[PDB]
C-alpha cells in the first residue's frame, strides 16, 4: 500500500465483455471528478467548479477506451479464457443528513464490493418502485479493483414511508432489499 | 499555432546549423517536435522533447528552461540537410488533441564551401542536332544569385549543387536556354549579377 | 516504412479517387495530409480501431476509412481543379505517438486528357572550353514538353545509373508561366572528368521516366497516346 | 481550449449467471508534500488480477503475475512507449496536481454540526475535504470514555459525513458541547446540548 497524501487515478479505465461496455473517469482522493459517455462523446464533470474551469478531450477516453477492448481480447486467449469471479456486494443505506418530517433530504445506497461490474440499484417505496428522482454515481475504483457504487434517492420526509434499496447482482442469490432504518 | 520561426535560414558546410524556434504558449502536457522536407519527398521525423534535451543520431534539441523556446542543432550540415525545417508543438487542445500541424518552417540552404571559383559561361552542342545548344553558367560561388529570365522564351534553371564524389569537388551551375537568335551566351545571364571575372570562352 | 499506392495518379474533373495507405508493420494510427503550393500541408484526418478520431477541415467530399489490419484508404469526390496536390499518409505505433510519413500520392486533376504530354529528352555534349580550362566535362539534359510533372530523371553511364556528379533541378521550368496546365522544362547535369569523357567507349544516357495515361483509356487525338513510358537520349565520348 | 491528460494505455502483445471478462488500466498518482515527492503507477488488470504495472520508481514495466511477461517485455522494448510512460510523471501526474491546486485543493465546504438523542448522537455531515477532528467536552471536560466514532462515511458527492456518539447520565447542570474542528472553520464549531 503506497502512502500519500492525496491519490488520482488519472485514467480508471473499464471495459468488459458484458454488453460490451466501458467506462472513462478520472478520480481524485477517491471522488469522481468526472465520467465520459462514450456514447454521445462528452465528459461530465460532477462539481459545478470543474465544469468551468477543467477542460478534458472524450477522444482521449474513446481512444484509451478501444486499446482497453483490444488488450482485453488478447488475455482471454493468453488466460484460456478464464472468467470474472461473482463477488458478494455489500449495501448500506443512510441518510446525507439527519431525518426531519418535511425537510427534503437524500437517502444513500452504498453498494459495495462490486465485481463484475455489473449491478442494477433500484429504490422501493413502500414496496412500489421508484423510477424518478433517483441518480447514481459511476463505478468508483478501489484498490483490491473491485468497485463500489452509490444511488442517491431524494425524499421528502413523512410519517408513513417504507423506502428500501434492491440490488441485484450475480454474486447474489436472490436481489437483496436493505431496509433504511430511519436512525 | 503555437510555434514561430525565421522563414529563411543558411549554413556553410560542414558547420552546425542551429534553427531556432518560439513556443510561448506551450503547455506542460505539450511535446516540441521537429520534423524537415527534402524537396517533394515525404516529411521526415528528425526528433521531439518535452523539457529535457534530446540527442539522437540526427541532431540535438535544445528547450529552455521556461520551455518558451528552442533550437535544433543539426551536427555537420551536409547538402542533403537543405530542407523546410518544421518546429511542432503537438497541441493538446479539444478537438485536436495531438495533431501536428505544420506551419511554414524554415528553409534552410546549405552553401557549399568553393574554395577554388572558376567562374565561367560554356555553350553545350547537342549531341543530335546541331543547332540546339544551352548555355552553361559553372563553377561560380556560392554568394552568386541566379535570377530568372525577362523574356518568356529565354529559359534560365536555379543554382544546382553537384558533388563529384571521388574527385572531392562540388560546384553550382545554372542552364539557360532559348531560340530567339539574339540569345547567346554572352548574355544568356545579364539579369544576374555575375562576376566580372567570368570567363567567356570564344 | 510507409508505402503509398498509387504513387501517381491522372484525372479529370468531376471523377473520384481513391488512396491507399499501408503503416509501418505493427502500427495502428494512420493520419492523412494534402500539401498543396497554396494552403501548404494541411491535415484531413486520423483513424485508430477502423473509426475516424481527430478531424481537419475538409468538405465531405474528402472521406477515409481503415481496415481492421491498420491499413486505410481515402477517398475524393466530385474532384477540382485545386485538389491536385500531394497526399500524404503517416502512421505511428499507437494514436500520439511519433507519426511517420510515406513518400506520397501525386495526384493531378485535368480539365482533359489532351493536356497530357510525354517529354522530349536531349543530351548536350560538353565544351572543348570547360575541358582543356577545368580537365572536367559537363554534360546537361534537357526534358521539355511534358505534363502533369509526374517524371524520373536518372543518368546512366554505361549501363548503370549514376549519382554522383549528378544535380538535377529540384522544381521543373513552366514553359509558359500564365497557363495553369502549362508543359514543363526540366534540366539536370552531370559532370565527370576531362579523361572519362574522351574515352569513346564511354556513354552517356539520360533516362526520364514518364508516368502518364494508362491502356484502358480513351484517347481521341492524332497523337500518340500519352503513356507511362520511358524517354531517354544519349551520348557517347569523344576525343578531341 | 487546452485540455488535462490521462494515461495513455500500451497497447497489447496480439496482433489485429452469464459469464464476463473484465479489463482495467489505472493511470495512477501519488502527490505527498505538495509538489515535493511524485509517484507514477500504471496498473494493467484481467478481471481483478494486476499482471503488470509501470512504477515511476522503478522505471521500466514489469510483470506481477505470470500472466505479464509478454506484455512487459514488449513494452520495455518500445523506446517511445517506455519514455513516454516515464514522462507521464510530468505530463499527467505533476500538470494535472497544478490544476488541482487551483480547484479541488482549495474546495471549502463547511460541516453541519447537530446534535440528537442516553446516547447523544453528535451528526457532522456535508464537509469537504476529508480532514476533521470531532470531540465530546462536558462542563469544559472533553469526554475520553463511552465515545463511539463511526468511521468517515464518504457520500460520492464530494462531501463526507462522520457520526459520534457519547453515552451520558445527565445530571443537573451538566451542559455536554460536541467540538468539531474542519480546515474551513477558522473557530471550531460548538454545539451545546445540557
Ligand atoms: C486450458 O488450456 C489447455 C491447453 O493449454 C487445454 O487442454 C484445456 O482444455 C484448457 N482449459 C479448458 C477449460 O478448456
Ligand atoms: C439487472 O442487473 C442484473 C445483473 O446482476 C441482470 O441479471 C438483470 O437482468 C438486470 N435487470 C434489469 C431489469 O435490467
Amino acid at each position: 500500500d503506497i502512502v500519500a497524501d492525496h491519490v488520482a487515478s488519472y485514467g480508471v479505465n473499464l471495459y468488459q465483455s458484458y454488453g460490451p461496455s466501458g467506462q472513462y473517469s478520472h478520480e481524485f482522493d477517491g471522488d469522481e471528478e468526472f465520467y465520459v459517455d462514450l456514447e454521445r462523446k462528452e465528459t461530465v464533470w460532477q462539481l459545478p467548479l470543474f465544469r468551468r474551469f477543467r477542460r478534458f478531450d472524450p477522444q482521449f477516453a474513446l481512444t484509451n477506451i478501444a486499446v482497453l477492448k483490444h488488450n482485453l481480447n488478447c488475455v482471454i486467449k493468453r488466460s484460456n479464457s478464464t472468467a470474472a469471479t461473482n463477488e458478494v456486494p455489500e449495501v448500506t443505506v443512510f441518510s446525507k443528513s439527519p431525518v426531519t418530517l418535511g425537510q427534503p433530504n437524500t437517502l444513500i445506497c452504498l453498494v459495495d464490493n462490486i465485481f463484475p461490474p455489473v449491478v442494477n440499484i433500484t429504490w422501493l417505496s413502500n414496496g412500489h418502485s421508484v423510477t424518478e428522482g433517483v441518480s447514481e454515481t459511476s463505478f468508483l475504483s478501489k484498490s483490491d479493483h473491485s468497485f463500489f457504487k452509490i444511488s442517491y434517492l431524494t425524499f421528502l420526509p413523512s410519517a408513513d414511508e417504507i423506502y428500501d434499496c434492491k440490488v441485484e447482482h450475480w454474486g447474489l442469490d436472490e436481489p437483496l432489499l436493505k431496509h433504511w432504518e430511519p436512525e | 499555432m503555437k510555434t514561430t520561426q525565421p522563414p529563411s535560414m543558411d549554413c556553410a558546410e560542414g558547420r552546425a546549423a542551429n534553427l531556432p524556434c518560439n513556443h510561448s504558449t506551450i503547455s506542460g502536457n505539450e511535446y516540441v517536435y521537429w520534423y524537415r522536407q527534402i524537396h517533394s519527398q515525404g516529411p521526415q521525423y528528425i526528433i521531439h522533447g518535452l523539457k529535457n534535451n534530446e540527442t539522437n543520431e540526427m541532431a540535438s534539441l535544445i528547450i529552455t528552461e521556461d520551455r518558451k523556446s528552442s533550437t535544433l542543432i543539426l551536427p555537420h550540415a551536409t547538402l542533403r540537410d537543405t530542407a523546410v525545417y518544421y518546429c511542432i508543438v503537438r497541441v493538446a487542445i479539444e478537438g485536436s488533441q495531438g495533431n501536428l500541424i505544420f506551419g511554414k518552417g524554415t528553409k534552410l540552404s546549405v552553401k557549399p564551401n568553393i574554395q577554388n571559383p572558376d567562374p565561367a559561361v560554356y555553350q553545350l552542342r547537342d549531341s543530335k542536332s546541331s543547332d540546339k545548344s544551352v548555355c552553361l553558367f559553372t563553377d561560380f560561388d556560392s554568394q552568386t544569385n541566379v535570377s530568372q529570365s525577362k523574356d518568356s522564351d529565354v529559359y534560365i534553371t536555379d543554382k544546382c549543387v553537384l558533388d563529384m564524389r571521388s574527385m572531392d569537388f562540388k560546384s553550382n551551375s545554372a542552364v539557360a536556354w532559348s531560340n530567339k537568335s539574339d540569345f547567346a551566351c554572352a548574355n544568356a545571364f545579364n539579369n544576374s549579377i555575375i562576376p566580372e571575372d567570368t570567363f567567356f570562352p570564344s | 516504412g510507409v508505402t503509398q499506392t498509387p504513387r501517381y495518379l491522372i484525372k479529370t474533373r468531376g471523377q473520384q479517387v481513391t488512396l491507399s495507405c499501408s503503416p509501418i508493420s505493427g502500427h495502428r494510427s494512420v493520419s492523412w495530409y494534402q500539401q498543396t503550393p497554396g494552403q501548404g500541408l494541411q491535415f484531413l484526418f486520423e483513424y485508430f480501431s477502423e473509426t475516424q478520431r481527430n478531424k481537419g477541415n475538409f468538405p465531405g467530399r474528402f472521406s477515409g476509412r481503415q481496415f481492421s489490419n491498420s491499413r486505410s484508404e481515402m477517398n475524393v469526390s466530385t474532384l477540382e481543379l485545386g485538389d491536385s496536390a500531394l497526399y500524404l499518409c503517416a502512421s505511428s505505433l499507437r494514436r500520439g505517438d511519433t507519426i511517420y510519413f510515406g513518400e506520397g500520392s501525386w495526384l493531378t486533376v485535368v480539365e482533359d486528357l489532351n493536356k497530357v504530354f510525354p517529354p522530349e529528352v536531349a543530351v548536350f555534349e560538353p565544351s572543348e572550353a570547360e575541358i582543356s580550362h577545368t580537365q572536367k566535362a559537363t554534360l546537361v539534359c534537357l526534358a521539355t514538353g511534358f505534363f502533369p510533372d509526374h517524371v524520373e530523371l536518372s543518368w546512366w553511364v554505361n549501363g548503370k545509373e549514376v549519382h554522383s556528379g549528378v544535380c538535377t533541378d529540384p522544381q521543373p521550368l513552366k514553359e509558359q508561366p500564365a497557363l495553369n496546365d502549362s508543359r514543363y522544362a526540366l534540366s539536370s547535369r552531370l559532370r565527370v572528368s576531362a579523361t572519362f569523357w574522351q574515352n569513346p567507349r564511354n556513354h552517356f544516357r539520360c533516362q526520364v521516366q514518364f508516368y502518364g495515361l494508362s491502356e484502358n483509356d480513351e484517347w481521341t487525338q492524332d497523337r500518340a497516346k500519352p503513356v507511362t513510358q520511358i524517354v531517354s537520349a544519349e551520348a557517347w565520348g569523344r576525343a578531341d | 481550449g487546452q485540455v488535462e491528460l490521462g494515461g495513455g494505455n500500451a497497447v497489447e502483445v496480439c496482433k489485429g449467471s452469464p459469464e464476463d471478462f473484465v479489463y482495467q488500466f489505472k493511470g495512477m498518482c501519488y502527490f505527498t508534500n505538495g509538489t515535493e515527492r511524485v509517484r507514477l503507477v500504471t496498473r494493467y488488470i484481467y478481471n481483478r488480477e494486476e499482471y503488470a504495472r509501470f512504477d515511476s520508481d522503478v522505471g521500466v514495466y514489469r510483470a506481477v503475475t505470470p500472466l505479464g511477461p509478454p506484455a512487459a517485455e514488449y513494452w520495455n522494448s518500445q523506446k517511445e512507449v517506455l519514455e513516454r510512460t516515464r514522462a507521464e510523471l510530468d505530463t499527467v501526474c505533476r500538470h494535472n496536481y497544478q490544476l488541482e491546486l487551483r480547484t479541488t485543493l482549495q474546495r471549502r465546504v463547511e460541516p453541519t454540526v447537530t446534535i440528537s438523542p442516553n446516547l447523544l448522537v453528535c451528526s457532522v455531515t456535508d464537509f469537504y475535504p476529508a480532514q476533521i477532528k470531532v470531540r465530546w467536552f462536558r462542563n469544559d471536560q472533553e469526554e475520553t470514555t463511552g465515545v463511539v466514532s463511526t468511521p468517515l462515511i464518504r457520500n460520492g458527492d464530494w462531501t463526507f459525513q462522520i457520526l459520534v456518539m457519547l453515552e451520558m447520565t445527565p445530571q443537573r447542570g451538566d451542559v455536554y458541547t460536541c467540538h468539531v474542528e474542519h480546515p474551513s472553520l477558522q473557530n471550531p464549531i460548538i454545539v451545546e446540548w445540557r
